[PDB]
């Protein structure tokens, strides 16, 4: 029942006179905001992305980030000049808060350098993590001398994050509780092992994320079933495949069973070798170029 | 320029209050600092203003800051002679070592002495080494008098100067004129306007 | 410096002659700078929409590219990715059976 | 405290100039500014510590060097007339500014003259009328305007009763390289002047050519020197 809100910033510094900063904001697995380097304005990716905040409340918050983006860029490159008078440099920020029932939350601000987590804002200051390069000590000391920033970050983590997200959760309640029915189909590919076959159960178009997919022989769940990774669709729905390795001839009798919250107890059951399966397969026949390698 | 000061220069009577302005467009504006620069010297800090709405005080000096207006004001209460200096407004864009200071051109403050008893006169002074060379000294006039420059290229006239005789608590103005030439002290300052009761001793 | 992973898959069940959407999901790469092309018969598809780049819990970057397409028996579809961790660009063809 | 050397320098176009800056404050950051009328200090070069040197807003024509924490130097390889300014150095952990360096870069040194100094004794008319006595010192025919004037009574420098012109005047205002004139005043009580044991001296420090500067002209070499005029008290 918990929802994680995250602002993700990626900054690139190729040399002394080149930089770009791009950001995305996610509430759970729904994108709420976008902030391209090209744009002077933070953009909404939802009609409810403002939350419960007023226009004047939003402008003051955006202005703060606008001052931040310019300042961050200049601060990094001035710190580069301190340490290596190396390049290129990649910096990532993960800022936000996780929500818990009821009215309680924990905030975070993580910073990575070259793809390794090195610094976090903790309490009232910046802190290096355990196992971090010792050259960071000086930049940290330099940055911790800024009381104005410390206060502003504290306000954003302790107060502003939870206040905004609660507003987002009420504003976007309808989209978060939205139900989308999955569709499934069957295919098969050669296994890497000689004489074997890999049956694929494609499950696509479902929302929300949680799903159950298993290959069955009647009442028996096949313990060889392998869930793949969740893969996104462009319309914010999800794709997943469940594979099963079988010896040639043991395909018959098998079924792919899918359980989802949008189905309401009425599971999708696709049987291998059924009339339905034969019809779908002949609608997707092709020349098999340039199929994925098999060895 | 991102830091503008007004007026360009300010003339005030000794003992009165003087007001100096600052307007900036620096973003972000962490702090604002006022400096005093004596002629032929360095910048010496007077006060720091940090908060969104800030007020500061240090003896005769008192300043205010409004960040929403991006405006500052420096007050000098009961101005002294030694307060004659350039006052410079400085805005810093970070609260850290990675900051850049932004400077205004400065206001020149000129404090003119209150001469209680004007005794204006033009005297002729002779060279210590030679008898022939001489200068003219216009002295002891009130700060009402402005000393005009020379219309003749052969005549040299200096701008007015304030001297404090400390143990006597006596202040006086003076301007010096000389010519390489028909030149005479009684008509040396003919380009300026003289008081009616100016003493012109006969040479 | 990590290598991109390319996964190509259709939005709906592949049906010959029926309009669909093809997805190229590129993951596990770093640095973020990347060039992504979707190809029909080796030629660049002009109408390709790209999602905003993001990153995951291991700080590796990911991005989704998608285009409107029609699967057939003979038309080939591929996703080509240019990245600094590779000398030559990587091409992964759409296999509907995978 | 922040120290700069030199305090005054006269240079030629195409010559080398090195301005020094020393601080014992133990600050990491060091700065080099210049001050020109109608501007406000502008950053030439700055440093983040020993080994570091970075371009400011106006670095063109200037180099910088930070050999140690204490020293930061501004180097002018080929000096130009536009680099005539007052230079300020600063250090910070708030910045602390040095006393400044006056630099004049000229096209030719053949126009450089030391000042002639003359002291003018008080009039009897002033003495009778005011019971005070004003001495006037005149420093004339110098180029460039690099003079520091001071009054010395009986061997000790005085400040009380002194006014020196803040600005010099051009002896020929229509000329680009006119020689300058500066005047100053020392006012004492009549009785002080009327004492023959009292000695008055006007001291003018001039800044011009240095030991390594080449000079060929028939007249005396216009080096950095002190020129003085003096007067004794008079009973009469
Ligand atoms: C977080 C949840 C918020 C919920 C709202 C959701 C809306 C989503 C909007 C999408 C934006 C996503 C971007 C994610 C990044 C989050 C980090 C925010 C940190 C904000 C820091 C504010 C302070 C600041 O901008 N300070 C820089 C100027 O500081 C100067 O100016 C200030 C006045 O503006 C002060 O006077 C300060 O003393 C001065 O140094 C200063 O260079 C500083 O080193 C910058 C570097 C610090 C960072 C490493
Ligand atoms: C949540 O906490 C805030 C202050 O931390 C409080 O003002 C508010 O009343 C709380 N929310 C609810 C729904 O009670
Ligand atoms: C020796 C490597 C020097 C690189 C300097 C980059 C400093 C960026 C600091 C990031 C932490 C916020």
């Amino acid at each position: 029942k918990n929802y994680t809100f995250r602002c993700l910033q990626m900054s690139s510094f190729a040399n002394r006179s080149w930089s770009r900063t791009d950001s995305v904001v996610w509430l759970g697995d729904l994108q709420t905001h976008r902030w391209s380097n090209d744009s002077a304005t933070i953009s909404f990716t939802k009609p409810w992305s403002q939350g419960k905040l007023s226009n004047q409340q939003w402008e003051k918050l955006q202005h703060m980030f606008q001052v931040y983006r310019v300042s961050f860029t200049r601060d990094i490159q001035e710190l580069v000049k301190m340490m290596s008078p190396d390049y290129p440099i990649e910096i990532q920020l993960s800022a936000g808060c996780e929500m818990y029932p009821g009215n309680a939350s924990e905030s975070f601000l993580h910073v990575a350098f070259q793809g390794k987590y090195v610094v976090r804002f903790w309490g009232t200051s910046w802190q290096t993590v355990p196992g971090a390069p010792s050259w960071l000590d000086l930049p940290i000391k330099v940055l911790n001398a800024d009381q104005g920033t410390s206060a502003t970050v504290q306000m954003l983590l302790n107060d502003t994050c939870p206040l905004f997200v609660r507003g987002l959760l009420e504003a976007g309640k309808s989209d978060l509780e939205k139900q989308e029915k999955p569709v499934a189909w069957l295919s098969s590919v050669p296994s890497s092992a000689h004489g074997h076959r890999q049956l694929v159960c494609h499950v696509s178009g479902f929302y929300p994320k949680p799903v159950w997919v298993m290959w069955m022989r009647g009442d028996q769940e096949q313990q060889g079933t392998h869930r793949g990774d969740f893969l996104p669709n462009a319309d914010e729905t999800w794709y997943l495949q469940a594979t099963l390795d079988v010896e040639a001839g043991e395909e018959a009798g098998l079924a792919c069973r899918v359980k989802h919250s949008s189905l309401g107890g009425q599971d999708i059951i696709l049987y291998w070798g059924s009339l339905h399966h034969i019809l779908d397969a002949q609608k997707m026949v092709w020349n098999h170029r340039h199929h994925h390698h098999h060895h | 320029t991102q830091v503008e000061q007004s007026p360009q220069s300010l003339v005030v009577r000794q003992g009165e209050n003087s007001v100096l302005q600052c307007n900036y467009s620096v973003t972000p504006d962490n702090h604002l600092r006022w400096f005093k620069q004596d002629t032929g010297k360095g910048l010496v800090s007077l006060t720091v203003l940090v908060d969104q709405k800030d007020k500061t005080s240090n003896g005769r000096y008192s300043a205010t800051l409004d960040k929403d207006a991006k405006h500052s004001t420096l007050h000098i209460t009961a101005t002294l002679l030694d307060d004659t200096a350039t006052y410079i407004c400085v805005v810093g864009d970070r609260g850290s070592a990675l900051g850049r200071l932004h400077f205004g051109a400065g206001t020149q403050l000129i404090v003119i002495p209150d001469i209680q008893n004007p005794d204006p006169a033009v005297y002729q002074l002779r060279d210590s080494k030679s008898s022939d060379k001489s200068v003219c000294l216009f002295t002891d006039f009130d700060s009402q008098t402005n000393v005009s420059q020379s219309k003749d290229s052969d005549v040299y006239i200096t701008d007015k100067c304030v001297l404090d005789m400390r143990s006597m608590d006596f202040k006086s103005n003076s301007a010096v004129a000389w010519s390489n030439k028909d030149f005479a002290c009684a008509n040396a300052f003919n380009n300026s306007i003289i008081p009616e009761d100016t003493f012109f001793p006969s040479p | 410096q990590k290598t991109p992973q390319i996964q190509v898959y259709s939005r709906h069940p592949p049906e010959n002659g029926k309009p669909n959407i093809l997805n190229c999901y590129v993951t596990q790469f770093h640095p973020p700078h990347i060039e992504i092309q979707m190809l029909k018969n080796g030629k660049k598809i002009p109408k390709v929409e790209m999602s905003d780049m993001s990153f995951s819990k291991d700080w590796s970057f990911y991005i989704l590219a998608h285009t409107e397409f029609t699967p057939t028996e003979t038309d080939t579809y591929a996703c080509r990715v240019k990245h600094a961790s590779m000398a030559e660009p990587k091409t992964v063809y759409w296999d509907r059976d995978m | 405290a922040v120290t700069q050397s030199p305090r005054n320098k006269v240079a030629v176009t195409g010559g080398k100039v090195t301005l020094s800056c020393n601080q014992t404050n133990n600050h990491n950051n060091m700065y080099w500014y210049r001050q020109d009328t109608g501007h406000g200090l502008r950053l030439i070069h700055y440093s983040y510590g020993a080994g570091s040197t970075e371009k400011g807003d106006i670095p063109d024509g200037y180099k910088a060097s930070r050999p140690s924490q204490e020293n930061f130097s501004l180097i002018l390889e080929l000096a130009t007339p536009s680099q005539t300014s007052v230079y300020f150095c600063a250090s910070g952990d708030e910045q602390f500014f040095g006393p400044g360096t006056r630099l004049t870069v000229l096209e030719d040194l053949k126009n450089v003259f030391p000042p002639e100094v003359a002291v003018f004794e008080p009039s009897e008319a002033e003495i009778s009328h005011t019971q005070k006595a004003t001495l006037v010192c005149l420093a004339t025919g110098f180029y460039p305007d690099h003079v520091e004037l001071s009054w010395w009574v009986n061997g000790k420098e005085v400040h009380s009763g002194v006014c020196t012109d803040p600005q010099p005047l051009k002896e020929q205002p229509a000329l680009n390289d006119s020689r300058y004139a500066l005047s100053s005043r020392l006012r004492v009580s009549a009785t002080f002047w009327q004492n023959p044991r009292n000695h008055f001296r006007c001291q003018v420090q001039f800044y011009g050519l240095s030991e390594n500067d080449e000079w060929t002209q028939d007249r005396a070499k216009p080096v950095t020197q002190i020129v003085s005029a003096e007067a004794w008290g008079r009973a009469d």
